[PDB]
């Protein structure tokens, strides 16, 4: 008999304060009872298990379904936190082409692994006898228990443990490792890949870990976590896109879920007019109607999802492109390629929850994003293809009050372009008329005032109903623009107003703000200054808007 | 040689703390920096059976193309227990020429707690998740933890012994991994006596704290003002009211009188000149009652003035500037604003360190996650400050231009 490496234990504790769980047995059917002597005593007889005398007082409820079932939720409440590598998943964007793959699932994963002995004493349980006329039969766990907390990360941790040394002594390939399954690639000949395959489940089974013995039980196409695997390419599993004249909010998520998973490799995924109806969320149940945007956007989403679209696998020796369209109501789209209309990946990128804004922000956050994951997929940041001016951009983050930087890109021309709509000048403007502008509001009855005096004498006073302090300096200013040459200086008192159109947004939220936008477009010089309210500053009059 | 016990702060427990991305490079170096230190017993690999993680990147230093390891240990630090105290060298930065040395590598030789090991797990991370990443764990004492000097003041100090009884007019402070010495020498002298402290460390960075101090209000001085430029003095000047008492601003606001042409000059009265003048004097005073307080956290304000140039203030109470500056020194940065900030943010942090002997909260004039995407970049420093974002953009920003 050769004798198998043995495998080292993991210390175990339970989090602190805190002692075994001790739970009440459930009572179950004659034929359960039955169904669980026979599968204990074949785990016992395997070595998984071991009975236990009666010194031992905790123990964990067990039910059938035969197959056993032992539910370790008070256990997992009490046992201590672990460390887990498997946050995230590899993306098969980020795979690099082999010339012969191999897929190893190990059976009994979480069997093969021994447990702390001195924790066993935790893991135990007991059968009910039949009608109870007997003690129930007593058991401890002597492996690793599926269901149990530490499993996962214990069996990780032992599997690179046990493959370091190939690993190292074979650097010709390369060893993914992902739970229960093993993943092997070589630009090797198909003959000397299976040898080596061969030499690596001899390793494993070394220490005594099983692999399939046949042909391997899985080839291409391999169907993984919402994946499709080809040799030369992957895509996305099928999409299934339930139709339904009444929607709730769970099918809303459920539908977002689906495109949002379909957007990372089908360009041109939109998921706004759907996600603007999980608004008033945490009710699963209701019905919401589509608008005809919501509408002809899912129509468009199934004319995407119309054929298949695949993606390609990664080339080291080439470069990484990532080119970014704006698609409106910030909207953002992006394709992650190396050689033109082949595409690594694709993705989208909504703006965030904000009053006002502008599409250089947007743009800006849209490449942070497909930096930080284009890092984590393939380990370094991708040239840019950017709708915008070279131009633009220098003037914009030259003159921008906020520190900002892109890496490395280059302008594609593809409409629509982003560009700086409106610019304030830096010094009031020689021979413009000089608009002293003032608004004021009623906190109780909610009326208000809003106008402007110049220099030439031309003056204004509106009256408001239905209005706040804020809304009146800004529409002071709206009125400056509308009855002003193409070159105008303002004179204005208000904090709030000047902080917004410092701010230099091309859309806003207020439609008040949206008008003062559009009027700054239509200007030729506009030069914007601030003044302290109250101060008796002539020419500023809160004692004209205060009336 | 024999390890101190370290605990942690009562009901704390040790730092979780998600590893961010890193490039392939950075990578590659950790990797082969980390093996290197395997094998010199440094660090060891650990098990699922430590929870604890703290983040860590790779750096290079000023003139060096070695890659050099760096641990974000802000979290262990704010969770590790108060180490106590030595008084703040406050005759440091009234020195003419104060040098930084690095004395990391000192910290590798003395072992730290067993039982403390644990909280000083981290994690080189892979690209794509490929194979679960590799994780350490400290043996001797970490570069970047507060607990490493505090723990290593006894044996600087019987070191720096004989180089102190030798020049008593040369002031040591100590700060983290850096080692700050301040004296009144030449520059020449001054390397050579830095050549020979370090031999002095080997056997066992100009900076100048004279042509830095605080900043006046200043307000400009014309033949003839136009209507724009009343009105900004008449800005500034109600500004600089919160901080200084007798400004007064009623006299040149009388100017303004009436409507006119922002570019149209008016000019001054008597009663004008006057009071712009009581105001100047009352500017070349210095702030009434400002006072620092050890117990209160320090916060540093920086604005981009554009041209590379910044302008910074850091104060502990609002319109109480315990100090004020304008960084526009010009290296490498031209065409990047982060790289120019991080370097801003550097400079300032260190003078804080060498005047209170502790690093202020930064508010900085960046979106999150452009700062969180591209600072470690261009980060030479061994600390790390904390630091918030400002999102509205200040009315200020002209007033200490
Ligand atoms: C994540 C991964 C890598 C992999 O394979 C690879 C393993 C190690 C490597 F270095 C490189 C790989 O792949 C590069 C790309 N690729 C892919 C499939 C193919 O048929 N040919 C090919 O070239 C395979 C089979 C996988 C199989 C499953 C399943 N079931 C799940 C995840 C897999």
């Amino acid at each position: 008999m050769v004798p198998i490496s043995p495998i080292e234990t993991v210390p175990v504790k339970l989090k602190p304060g805190m002692d075994g769980p001790k739970v009440k047995q459930w009572p179950l059917t004659e034929e359960k009872i039955k169904a669980l002597v026979e599968i204990c005593t074949e785990m016992e007889k395997e070595g998984k298990i071991s009975k236990i005398g009666p010194e031992n007082p905790y123990n964990t409820p067990v039910f059938a379904i035969w197959r056993k079932l032992v539910d370790f939720r008070e256990l997992n409440k009490r046992t201590q936190d672990f460390w887990e590598v498997q946050l995230g998943i590899p993306h098969p964007a980020g795979l690099k082409k082999k010339k012969s793959v191999t897929v190893l699932d190990v059976g009994d994963a979480y069997f093969s692994v021994p447990l702390d002995e001195d924790f066993r004493k935790y893991t135990a349980f007991t059968i009910p006898s039949i009608n109870n006329e007997t003690p129930g039969i007593r058991y401890q766990y002597n492996v690793l228990p599926q269901g149990w907390k530490g499993s996962p990360a214990i069996f990780q941790s032992s599997m690179t443990k046990i493959l370091e040394p190939f690993a190292a002594q074979n650097p010709d390939i390369v060893i993914y490792q992902y739970m229960d399954d093993l993943y092997v690639g070589s630009d090797l000949e198909i003959g000397q890949h299976r040898t080596k395959i061969e030499e690596l489940r001899q390793h494993l089974l070394r220490w005594g870990l099983t692999t399939p013995d046949k042909k391997h039980q899985k080839e291409p196409p391999f169907l993984w976590m919402g994946y499709e695997l080809h040799p030369d390419k992957w895509t996305v599993q099928p999409i299934v896109l339930p139709e339904k004249d009444s929607w709730t909010v769970n099918d809303i998520q459920k539908l977002v879920g689906k495109l949002n998973w379909a957007s990372q490799i089908y360009p041109g995924i939109k998921v706004r007019q759907l996600s603007k109806l999980l608004r008033g969320t945490k009710a699963l149940t209701e019905v919401i109607p589509l608008t005809e945007e919501a509408e002809l956007e899912l129509a468009e989403n199934r004319e995407i999802l119309k054929e298949p679209v695949h993606g390609v696998y990664y080339d080291p020796s080439k470069d990484l492109i990532a080119e970014i369209q704006k698609q409106g109501q910030g909207q953002w789209t992006y394709q992650i390629y190396q050689e033109p209309f082949k595409n690594l990946k694709t993705g989208k990128y909504a703006r965030m929850r904000g009053a006002h804004t502008n599409d250089v922000k947007q743009l800006t956050e849209a490449v942070q994003k497909i930096t930080t994951e284009s890092i984590v997929i393939w380990g370094k940041t991708p040239k840019f293809k950017l709708p915008i001016q070279k131009e633009t951009w220098e003037t914009w983050w030259t003159e921008y009050w906020q520190a900002t930087w892109i890496p490395e890109w280059e302008f594609v021309n593809t409409p629509p372009l982003v560009k700086l709509w409106y610019q304030l000048e830096k010094e009031p403007i020689v021979g413009a008329e000089t608009f002293y502008v003032d608004g004021a509001a009623n906190r109780e009855t909610k009326l208000g005032k809003a106008g402007y005096v110049t220099n030439k004498g031309r003056q204004k006073v509106v009256p408001l109903t239905n209005t706040t302090n804020q809304k009146t300096e800004l529409q002071a200013i709206y009125l400056a623009l509308q009855d002003s040459g193409l070159e105008v200086n303002i004179v204005t008192d208000s904090q709030y107003a000047l902080g917004i159109i410092q701010a230099q947004p091309d859309k806003s939220e207020s439609e008040l703000v949206n008008q003062i936008i559009e009027q700054l477009i239509k200007k030729e010089k506009v030069y914007l200054a601030w003044v302290p309210a109250h101060k008796g500053i002539g020419g500023n009059e809160q004692v004209d808007k205060l009336v | 040689i024999e390890t101190v016990p370290v605990k942690l702060k009562p009901g704390m427990d040790g730092p979780k703390v998600k590893q961010w991305p890193l490039t392939e490079e950075k990578i590659k170096a950790l990797v082969e920096i980390c093996t290197e230190m395997e094998k010199e017993g440094k660090i060891s690999k650990i098990g699922p059976e430590n929870p604890y993680n703290t983040p860590v990147f790779a750096i290079k230093k000023k003139d060096s193309t070695k890659w050099r390891k760096l641990v974000d240990f802000r979290e262990l630090n704010k969770r590790t227990q108060d180490f106590w105290g030595i008084p703040h060298p406050a005759g440091l930065k009234k020195k003419k020429s104060v040098t930084v040395l690095d004395v990391g590598d000192a910290y590798f030789s003395v072992p730290l707690d067993e039982d403390f090991r644990k909280y000083t797990a981290f994690t080189i991370p892979s690209i794509n998740n490929e194979t679960p990443g590799i994780r350490y764990q400290y043996n001797v004492l970490p570069q970047g933890w507060k607990g490493s000097p505090a723990i290593f003041q006894s044996s600087m100090t019987k070191i720096l012994e004989p180089f102190k009884k030798q020049n008593p007019d040369i002031v040591i402070y100590q700060y983290m991994d850096d080692l700050y010495v301040g004296s009144d020498l030449e520059i020449g002298q001054h390397r050579t006596k830095i050549e020979e402290l370090r031999q002095h460390l080997l056997r066992w960075y100009e900076l100048h704290p004279d042509k830095w101090t605080v900043q006046p209000i200043v307000l400009p001085e014309k033949d003839s003002w136009t209507v724009n430029d009343i009105q900004k003095l008449v800005g500034k000047l109600n500004w600089a009211s919160q901080i200084y008492p007798g400004i007064k601003v009623r006299q040149l606001s009388k100017l303004l009188r009436g409507t006119k042409a922002l570019t149209e000059v008016i000019p001054l009265t008597e009663e004008a000149e006057l009071e712009l003048a009581e105001n100047r004097e009352i500017l070349k005073e210095p702030v009434h009652g400002v006072y620092y307080d050890p117990s209160k956290d320090l916060i540093a304000e920086i604005q981009k003035q554009g041209q590379g140039q910044w302008t910074y203030q850091i104060y502990q109470e609002p319109f109480k500037n315990l100090k004020t500056g304008k960084y526009a020194r010009m290296r490498g940065a031209h065409t990047n604003d982060v790289k120019q900030l991080t370097e801003a943010v550097q400079k300032i942090t260190t003078e804080s360190i060498v005047i209170w002997g502790k690093t202020p909260k930064f508010k900085l004039p960046i979106q999150k996650e452009t700062w969180e995407t591209w600072w470690t970049e261009y980060w030479q420093a061994t600390w790390i400050p904390e630091w918030e974002f400002v999102n509205t953009p200040p009315l200020v920003k002209l007033w200490y231009q």
